[PDB]
RNA sequence: AGAGG
DNA sequence: CGATCCTC
């Protein structure tokens, strides 16, 4: 592998050096192997990684994988945005898909989960344990024909 | 070293050589007390976060961390001098347009950034082309990547297609 | 004589080739466009059809009858019917055709440019006859007709120019060439190997002077000798498709000159 | 006679196949540069041969000129494309009283043509027209 | 289009004059944009014009079949013959000035299809019309006065902007706003509505 | 379907060539390139327009009424 | 006011590079054993070949808009071939003694080294280059 | 009672462009509904174009109530919020 | 469908001047004028002949757009020049320049056999 | 026409690809672009 | 020039679409998932004409 | 999902889109039919009193006219049947439903709806012809081109949901985009490859042109620049004439290889002012790029003087393009006789390479390397071997083409082309692959019945030797059609997937939004960031910069 | 159901 | 228990 590490005259320089590429994922027992660094090893597997090395660690994995789909395509997206979304996954103290068993099963606004997937059980589960809806959300006030607390409204103006 | 940042200070300095008339002939204004405490006073008016304690001070001290790296180093004693030439007049300007620069690059509350990084994400994805592998030339370049590899992420695939441990 | 020289090298009843020397290219250009688009003739521009059981559509027939050329040597002596005072069309600003074909043979009955005859009163002015180029003695197939068959229609002939409609231009191709061995460089010949042997020589050539090799490029010339081509439809004839051409031009400048005395 | 025969996919298995019949079965012992470069014999104990390579193309394709000289997908638009061009569709459209006729004034045979269109009557009932067409880059419109 | 995958539709119509021109007089039929074709490798297209350029000229059918021994060179060969440079290069002038163009251009017969749906076949425009019974919105198509779908991913990339009210505007007044009356005990639309 | 007046790119009246080109095919015993250049049509736009048209016209005029 | 700079050079090369009317001239001062120049030149109206006497020459003067040049009875400063208009770039110090002017004419590239040039060249988008011979 | 004291505001002193917006199209609304204007109008007759004035000159009388997520809120008018943008 | 009629290309339509001369804020002694239901035929013939005389300092003519028959002709000239008279010097000198190679082309026509 | 009824439909491993059996008997290009690509065939 | 292959169905033009379908009688042989208890399976779908 | 989320709406119009380089970037041309059909609610005040009665008595079927009239107690009056739409004799509060007219805010839209950039206001021109009118800069956020495609166009009715799209949406705004933190727009296609030829060291243009060319700027100061040359001709450069479109204030400068503020290949780029001193304007420049002269000119000048930047770009460089032409014709994939030679003989020497490693493996000489089987070493190789080929003989051809060549041409500007084009059509197309390989034995170990079984030499696995220009074998043909198969099924597939993905993001993340603490919060005001992107930045007024402490040698740092 | 981007 | 957008 090609690696930029500074020079003992300050400037950095390219020192390649040999890596080891497996077909296979067990952080757990390969990083006590000896003769490694294992402040250096890493897998493609996020979930590896959150499992051994904790959430925060996963968050890094998550947004090193994001980023390197849009990489190598040539792509470039601010790192801001992968951020969010990274967060996002992040936040709940694990790893929450985008799925409909992932995000959609969150605490959210029953009229703004039905909106996505499983419509009607969504507001049937709803009905049954007599959720209150904040009304907050975007999806709600767009269902409820009213100006949301987006952007524009996300302010009163009074006289 | 080139890093997306707010504030193009290379570009701010050079509207203060052409528009105060400097010429690198004559010696400039400036003292070292001026620049020196001048780029640390900046330092000091770039808000992001305007809250009267230690924790919303600490909060704003850590978000103007990397930029005030950048303005340090730009703005440097010597460099001021040496390379721009910058007189009295031409500094002080510089230093109130950055200020200004600034406070204008912040984002505005109300800002539907869920949806912005959604979006961002979304887009390129559609306009992506090989999905299988570009690395394809080479047997050992296996590894899933493009819109499959995007698909694994997003859904938390408890098995991926090509799951790899690079050690160090 | 005095400004700018023509000298023909080929003349016709259809085609005149000539030297426009001591011009302007902006000249040679406007007059070129004026030939195609400004000069008027008379065309069909009105179809009435009475009964038509041919294999063709009303306005497939309609379409190609405005094409049919007419003759337009007295073309100014008749009005733009939007100037005319009349309601609708007249004598004064139209020439009325009539068209009448019936399948009376077993074998295909062809219905011609001559089957085309003029109703109107053409008050003594040389217009309206259907322009007949053919050697066989009959203009342009119209229409070809089986034996039930039957085609009867009447033809409102109108004055215009090229822009608005194709079908009101003495028109065919005008041929247009300066400068053929491109001593102004006005354009950058592409290539593979050599300009000189890929691109092949003009019959323009043998009336200038070729360029001496190792001779600075003239920086100062302009383009004057011009070499033209107007060949015409037969509506006009050649010579007149050239003067009612300068003489458009002509028109239109005086036009914006007597603006200037209204303002 | 026998001196032609049905092969399907699953009998092609056992047979040798030339292209071409002389320049895949001659003899051997200077060669135009425009041409393409094309393999050689080396296969040799040739069974059967295709009567025509141009036979592997249907009815669309066989519309369009030089397709050995066009990217795969550009061969794969046109087929779809050729399908939406109006022309001739048949001699007896005006006795016929279909819901939507497309019919070109003046239909044109193309001045460019495949050996296939014999036999797909495209110069006796034509979809296009021999435009004279500039590639130039003129007022940006 | 032509025969070889190359869609468009018209940008500007030409009066002959304002037309560029050869030193013939022959003015195109159709003008195409040099950039529809360096990435999409259509070189049959250029092959085809060069091919029906000779083939009009010498007044025969031009052999465009696959599998054949027919070159670019042998076609450029023959063209030569005609007095036109070999591979359909032509000096062009300019309609408006007069002007010798710079450039010289690829010109010559190339056979074009005139394709189904044309604008007018799609040129659509409501400010209100008929609604559908059940939902007391706009109706669908064009042959009925319909209104166009303003869909979900239309609605996201208006949150984006922050355009809260245009968001409420084509969500209430643009299609079904609608007053209903509420009781502040069982929150349900049971109130019986008995106006004036 | 019956040969069109006048020639689409320049204009030149080609409505009148036809049952000559025809004869000069069948009786003459010409090819139609030496064919086209009797009849005066010089230029490829010309040419294309002769040597190009179909004549659907004769087809239709076989079917009765 | 008047002339910023007078030399007499010889050209050493000549390069047409990929330019059907443009050369680029490398030259030295038969005088000055320390003058160079570098400068884009339009061979189409005034050609440079090999060892050739050149005597550049930077005006100063002969703001406001372009008039044609109706010589009935107008005098410019010049008994020269070649007139260039152009704009200082960078003033860029080469050594302890070594000044180097940047010239831009219009996108034709101008660079003069030596140390006689002095408080005269001073960052201008006011600059004549004048040829002759 | 919920508010927030006038002494101590967090929120920035200028003025978002959401905020600009709505301020600009409610003024709009309200000029195109023959309501008084409070600037000298100079040769100006669309609603939004003589907003803009009343914005530049800063003689517009609303107020914008910026709520915080705790449920609190925020009140700042037009007169003092710092129109940069 | 929503194409224009042909007549709108030379026919003014009701209150369409043929000339409006407009005095240009940005030069001294310049004029703007829009000329209405004309093109590259007169637009270029004119500008080609207000640049050959001496005394005209701009000349300039554009089609803004192609949808439209309509051209703006700008002139700058001399302290004691009058644009409108240049472009009065220009027509005439054009229809000059126009009767000479009409009798020119009768005169070398006369000569002719076919 | 001609085309139409020439056209193959495949309903619903991998059937969408050209594959090298279809020599001679399917057109190599002739397929609907997205949607049903691959599945209708031409003779 | 009208090539025939299809049917008049109450005025319209009715043609009938060729369906690609899996050969019978054929004898197919193949290896079976990673869990999966059985590891090959050999396949015939027995038809009649 | 059908009703709620999204659904039909009134003041709606569709229709297919056509360029127009006479249009200003912001501008829509919107046909008159569509004009008369939409109409805006405009409430009678004195400022409108006189142009609303005029309009009201200009009619429905006249173009700057009017449909209904509301009055008080509300009831409207139709225009088109009225027996009193001559009389009416309007009072202040009616509102009249004025048809579209000039100016007006419109929502353009370009489905699919991927981005905030395909929906932007545009301001209206009402024009003849049925078409949508845009400007080419605006292309690219919308994603479209005028082969067929069609575009929506939704009509504010309030003055308030106007002033949202004035403000918030429209295009000047959004040059400068939030999701790569550059431009969003930029010079393309005639314009993009027509300024690299204006704006060449060569390129000298006459006063006649010149003069034509100053007053196509509609900005224009109306002051003549001196010429570069002042000799026995006064000729400006294309340089000079461009400058007159950039600017004062703006500066840029660039740098890319043989770059010494000398520029001998005029490369590179440097702006000082409103006027270029070096390096030819292509793609780097005038493109979508990041330190580019859209995002110089949008944050140093603003947006509308951006916006203003592409017209005067485009009026200047179409121009003089529409008289120096541009064109490309057959000869430009043509390459040299010994070009030819070369590159016959390279794919010869490939075909050898491949014959050698064939010979070495079925002599079982092929060593065994590290985590692959002995076949899966020889395909490896095999591949590279016959793409190293593809590429050296494409490289042949590439150094072959003059500048002269309108493909050439074309690659250097950055309209249109790449390399692998280039190579393809001149030199050789190269293997084909199906599923990451190359073309596999469909049959019983042969891939066509006109090979011999076990064959793996380049051309019974799909590599084709011949150009497009040369012409594909039948075997090569076939080969090349199971490919591009593969692309089209890979094309299907991707844009239903990729779109349920973004419905997914776009449903995942829609009530995340920056609150008034400057904190990242949802709809249950749930802390996601503590500061917007971990600074509290707008990503838009955000640019790459080094930070000059990092890098260095000690030495450097120190002096 | 078939097509257009 | 989901699978881009849009018209006939
Ligand atoms: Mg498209
Ligand atoms: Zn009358
Ligand atoms: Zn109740
Ligand atoms: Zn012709």
């Amino acid at each position: 592998y090609d690696r930029k590490v500074p020079s003992p005259t300050g400037e950095y320089v390219k020192e390649p050096e040999w890596v080891l590429e497996t077909d296979g994922v067990n952080l757990s027992e390969v990083m006590t192997v000896p003769g490694i660094d294992p402040t250096r090893i890493y897998t493609n597997s996020f979930i590896d990684i959150m499992e051994v090395l904790g959430i925060e660690a996963g968050r890094a994995a998550l947004y090193k994988e994001v980023y390197n789909v849009i990489a190598s395509d040539g792509s470039y997206v601010n790192y801001r945005h992968m951020a969010l979304l990274v967060d996002v996954m992040t936040t709940q103290g694990g790893l929450t898909s985008v799925t409909r068993h992932g995000f959609n099963r969150s605490n959210t606004g029953a009229l703004m989960r039905c909106s996505f997937e499983e419509t009607v059980e969504i507001l049937f589960e709803a009905g049954a344990s007599a959720e209150l809806d904040d009304c907050r959300g975007v999806s709600e006030n767009v269902i409820l024909g009213q100006m949301a607390p987006i952007g524009t409204g996300a302010f009163d103006v009074m006289i | 070293a080139n890093w997306p940042l707010p504030v193009n200070i290379r570009r701010i300095i050079q509207n203060a050589q052409q528009t105060f008339h400097i010429d690198h002939t004559k010696p400039s204004d400036l003292t070292i007390k001026d620049i020196v405490l001048g780029v640390k006073d900046l330092q000091e008016n770039l808000l992001v976060l305007r809250g009267k304690n230690e924790i919303i001070q600490n909060a704003q001290r850590d978000a103007v961390t990397l930029f005030c790296c950048l303005l340090r180093s730009r703005l440097a004693t010597r460099r001021v001098l040496q390379e721009y030439r910058l007189t009295k007049q031409a500094f002080d300007w510089v230093l109130s347009n950055i200020e200004a620069q600034f406070l204008r690059s912040v984002v505005h509350p109300g800002e539907m950034v869920g949806v912005l990084a959604a979006q961002s994400i979304g887009e390129p994805a559609t306009q992506m082309t090989l999905n299988t592998f570009h690395f394809a030339g080479v047997a050992s370049k296996k590894v899933t990547s493009g819109v499959p590899r995007l698909k694994e992420i997003l859904n938390v695939a408890k098995n991926m297609k090509t799951p790899s441990l690079t050690v160090y | 004589e005095e400004g700018p020289q023509v000298k023909i090298r080929e003349a016709s009843k259809d085609n005149v080739d000539f030297i426009l020397s001591n011009v302007d290219l902006a000249m040679a250009n406007s007059l070129r466009r004026v030939m195609i688009a400004e000069i008027p003739t008379l065309a069909i521009d009105s179809v009435e059809v009475e009964t038509n059981t041919t294999v063709l559509a009303d306005e497939f027939i309609a379409h190609r009858l405005g094409l049919i050329p007419l003759q337009s040597m007295d073309i100014e002596q008749l009005e733009y019917s939007r100037d005319c005072f009349c309601e609708d069309h007249c004598d004064k600003c139209s020439v009325v055709l009539t068209l009448q074909a019936f399948g009376e043979s077993e074998s295909t009955t062809n219905v011609y440019s001559k089957d085309l005859v003029i109703v109107s009163n053409l008050m003594g002015r040389n217009i309206g006859h259907p322009i007949i180029q053919d050697k066989e003695g009959n203009g342009v197939l119209i229409c070809k007709l089986r034996k039930g068959q039957e085609l009867k229609l009447t033809c409102v002939a109108k004055k215009g120019i090229a822009k608005e409609h194709a079908k009101w231009g003495p028109a065919a191709a005008i041929e247009f060439e300066y400068d053929p061995w491109n001593k102004l460089k006005h354009t950058d010949y592409w290539y593979e190997q050599d300009s000189a042997k890929e691109w092949p020589q003009s019959k323009n050539c043998e009336y200038e002077d070729p360029p001496n090799e190792g001779d600075p490029f003239d920086y100062k010339a302009q383009a004057d000798t011009f070499y033209m081509n107007v060949e015409s439809v037969g509506s006009i004839p050649v010579d007149q498709v050239v003067v009612r051409g300068i003489d458009t031009l002509q028109k239109k400048v005086a036009s914006i000159l007597l603006a200037l005395t209204q303002m | 006679e026998g001196l032609v025969e049905y092969i399907d996919a699953e009998e092609e298995e056992s047979i040798l196949i030339a292209m071409q019949p002389e320049d895949l079965e001659p003899a051997e012992a200077d060669v135009d540069p425009a041409k393409r470069i094309r393999v050689s014999h080396h296969a040799t104990t040739f069974t059967h041969c295709e009567i025509h390579p141009s036979m592997i193309l249907g009815v669309a394709a066989s519309i369009i000129p030089f397709p050995d000289h066009n990217q795969s997908p550009r061969n794969t638009y046109q087929s779809a494309m050729g399908k939406q061009a109006m022309g001739v569709f048949l001699t007896n459209y005006n006795v016929r009283m279909d819901t939507m006729a497309n019919i070109l004034y003046y239909p044109q045979k193309p001045l460019g043509t495949t050996r296939a269109m014999e036999y797909l009557k495209f110069r006796e009932l034509p979809a296009g027209q021999n435009a004279i067409v500039a590639i130039a880059c003129y007022s940006g419109y | 289009a032509s025969r070889h995958g190359q869609k468009g539709t018209i940008g500007i119509t030409y009066r002959r004059e304002d037309m560029p021109f050869t030193a013939e007089g022959i003015v195109p039929d159709l003008i195409i944009n040099p950039h529809a074709i360096p990435s999409r490798m259509t070189v049959a297209h250029l092959i085809e014009c060069l091919l029906s350029k000779v083939a009009a000229l010498s007044g025969n059918e031009g052999d465009a079949s696959p599998f054949t021994d027919i070159t670019v060179e042998g076609i450029s060969k023959l063209l030569r013959e005609h007095g036109y440079q070999s591979r359909g290069f032509e000096v062009m002038y300019n309609g408006h000035t007069g002007k010798k163009l710079m450039a010289q251009i690829f010109f010559g017969p190339t056979y074009y299809q005139r394709l189904r749906h044309m604008v007018d076949d799609k040129i659509h425009a409501r400010a209100r019309g008929p609604m559908q019974v059940l939902t007391r919105q706009p109706v669908e198509g064009r042959s009925r006065d319909g209104g166009l779908r303003f869909g979900e991913m239309e609605r996201d990339c208006m949150i984006a902007h922050g355009a809260a009210s245009f968001l409420k505007e084509r969500l209430m007044e643009a299609s079904d706003a609608f007053r209903v009356h509420i009781c502040g005990i069982c929150g349900l639309m049971t109130v019986i509505a008995k106006l004036n | 379907m019956i040969v069109p007046v006048r020639c689409f790119s320049c204009g030149k009246v080609v409505g009148d060539k036809w049952e000559s080109y025809l004869n000069l095919l069948q009786e003459d015993e010409l090819d139609e390139g030496t064919a086209l250049s009797r009849l005066g049509l010089k230029r490829y736009c010309c040419r294309r327009m002769i040597l190009t048209h179909v004549d659907l016209i004769e087809k239709f005029l076989r079917y009765n009424p | 006011s008047n002339t910023l700079f007078d030399d007499i050079f010889q050209v050493s090369e000549v390069d047409p590079g990929r330019y059907n009317k443009v050369c680029r001239i490398e030259a030295a001062s038969t005088t000055q054993d320390q003058c160079k120049l570098t400068l884009d030149i339009n061979v189409e109206l005034f050609p440079v070949a090999a060892q050739d006497s050149l005597t550049v020459t930077i005006a100063s003067s002969l703001t406001r808009s372009w008039r044609p040049p109706q010589a009935g009875d107008r005098s410019l400063a010049d008994d020269y071939d070649y007139v260039m208009y152009g704009t200082a770039y960078k003033f860029e110090e080469v050594s302890k003694d070594l000044i180097a002017v940047y010239y831009s004419f219009g996108g034709l590239l101008m660079r003069l080294e030596g140390n006689y040039r002095n408080l005269n060249n001073l960052k201008q988008e006011n600059a004549y280059l004048l040829i002759r011979r | 009672e919920k508010a927030i004291p006038k002494d101590q505001r967090a929120t920035t002193p200028y003025m978002t462009k959401y905020e600009r917006a709505r301020i600009l199209g409610t003024r709009a609304l309200q000029i195109s509904m023959n309501a008084p204007v409070f600037v000298d109008l100079e040769g100006e007759t669309d609603p939004l174009r003589i907003a803009m004035k009343e914005l530049a000159e800063k003689k517009i009388p609303l107020v914008i109530r910026r709520y915080l997520p705790d449920g609190s809120f925020e009140d700042w008018s037009v007169e003092e919020l710092i129109v940069d943008l | 469908m929503n194409a224009p009629d042909r007549f709108e290309l030379f026919l003014l339509g009701e209150g369409e001047s043929k000339l409006k001369i407009d005095p240009d804020t940005k030069a001294p002694n310049a004029v703007v004028i829009t000329f209405e239901k004309e093109d590259h035929t007169l637009g270029n013939l004119i500008r080609a002949e207000l640049l050959n005389d001496r005394k005209v300092l701009f000349a300039a003519y554009k089609v803004e757009h192609p949808f439209f028959a309509r051209f703006k002709l700008r002139i700058q000239t001399t302290e004691g020049y009058d644009p409108k008279d240049a472009l009065k010097n220009a027509c005439n000198s054009i229809i000059n320049k126009l009767g000479a190679l009409k009798t020119n082309f009768e005169t070398e026509w006369n000569l002719q056999t076919l | 026409t001609l085309s139409h009824l020439r056209r193959t439909n495949t309903p619903i491993a991998k059937p969408r690809q050209l594959h090298n059996t279809h020599w001679g008997l399917v057109c190599p290009a002739e397929t609907p672009e997205g949607q049903a690509c691959g599945l209708v065939k031409n003779l | 020039f009208d090539m025939g292959g299809y049917f008049i169905i109450n005025g319209s033009e009715k043609v009938l679409i060729a369906q690609e379908r899996s050969a019978g009688n054929i004898v197919q042989v193949f290896k079976k998932a990673a869990p999966s208890p059985i590891s090959h399976v050999a396949e015939i779908r027995s038809a009649l004409e | 999902r059908g009703n709620l989320m999204g659904k039909r709406v009134d003041f709606s119009a569709r229709t297919v889109i056509s360029g127009d380089p006479n249009l200003e970037l912001d501008q829509v041309g919107v046909p008159k039919s569509i004009a008369k059909t939409l109409t805006y609610p405009e409430v009678v005040t004195p400022y409108n009193i006189d142009r609303l009665t005029q309009l009201v008595r200009n009619g429905p079927n006249e173009h700057p006219g009017a449909k209904y009239v509301i009055r008080d107690s509300g009831d409207r009056i139709d225009l088109r049947y009225s027996k009193r739409a001559g009389d009416i004799q309007l009072q202040y509060g009616w509102k009249v439903e004025r048809h579209i007219m000039d100016n007006d805010p419109v929502l353009f839209n370009r489905q699919p709806s991927l981005h905030k950039m395909s929906m932007m206001a545009h301001r209206v021109k009402v024009i003849p012809y049925s078409t949508f009118r845009l400007n080419l800069s605006v292309t690219s956020p919308y994603n479209a081109d005028f082969d067929g495609d069609e575009m929506n166009l939704h009509v504010p009715q309030s003055e308030e949901t106007r002033a949202e799209l004035s403000q918030l949406c429209a295009v000047p705004l959004q040059i400068v985009s939030p999701q790569s933190n550059k431009p969003c727009m930029g010079i393309v296609q005639d314009t993009l490859c027509g300024i690299r030829k204006l704006t060449l060291r060569d390129t000298f243009i006459e006063l006649d042109q010149v003069l034509n060319m100053l007053y196509w700027v509609p900005d224009w100061d109306g002051v003549i620049p001196t010429p570069a040359i002042i000799k026995p001709k006064p000729l400006w450069s294309g340089k000079q004439i461009l400058s007159v479109a950039i600017p004062n204030g703006i500066h840029l400068q660039r740098f890319d290889e043989g770059t010494t503020l000398l520029s001998p290949k005029d490369n590179g780029m440097l702006i000082i002012d409103g006027q270029i001193i070096f390096g030819v304007v292509e793609k780097k420049t005038v493109g979508s790029s990041n330190g580019g002269l859209i995002h110089v000119v949008t944050r140093e000048k603003g947006p509308q003087v951006c916006a203003k930047l592409f017209g005067n770009i485009q009026k200047v460089v179409n121009f003089w393009l529409l008289h120096n032409g541009f064109s490309t014709g057959i000869g430009d994939t043509i390459a040299d006789g010994p070009t030819m030679r070369e590159i016959t003989e390279t794919i010869a020497e490939a075909k050898k390479k491949v014959l050698d490693v064939t010979k070495e493996a079925q002599a079982n000489l092929l060593t065994a390397k590290h985590g692959m089987t002995l076949r899966e070493s020889f395909e490896d190789n095999v591949v590279r071997f016959l793409n190293e080929a593809r590429d050296k003989a494409g490289r042949l051809a590439e150094v072959n083409l003059k500048d002269l060549n309108n493909v050439k041409q074309m690659v250097m500007a950055g309209s249109k082309g790449s390399f692998i084009n280039i190579a393809q059509m001149s030199a050789c197309v190269g293997q084909q692959s199906v599923e990451g390989k190359r073309i596999a034995f469909g049959f019983v170990d042969r891939t066509l019945p006109h090979f011999s079984k076990d064959d793996y030499s380049p051309e019974s696995k799909g590599f084709v030797e011949n150009s497009y220009l040369r012409g594909l074998t039948p075997q090569e043909f076939f080969f090349h059609a199971m490919g591009g198969r593969e692309g089209l099924i890979d094309t299907a597939v991707k844009t239903a997937e990729t779109g349920y993905i973004q419905r997914r993001l776009v449903k995942a993340l829609e009530d995340i939004m920056v609150h008034y603490d400057n904190t990242t919060r949802n709809s249950l005001g749930n802390v996601i960031q503590f500061i917007y992107g971990e600074d509290g930045m707008d990503a838009a007024h955000i640019e790459k910069q080094s930070l000059d402490t990092i890098g260095g040698s000690d030495a450097a740092f120190e002096k």
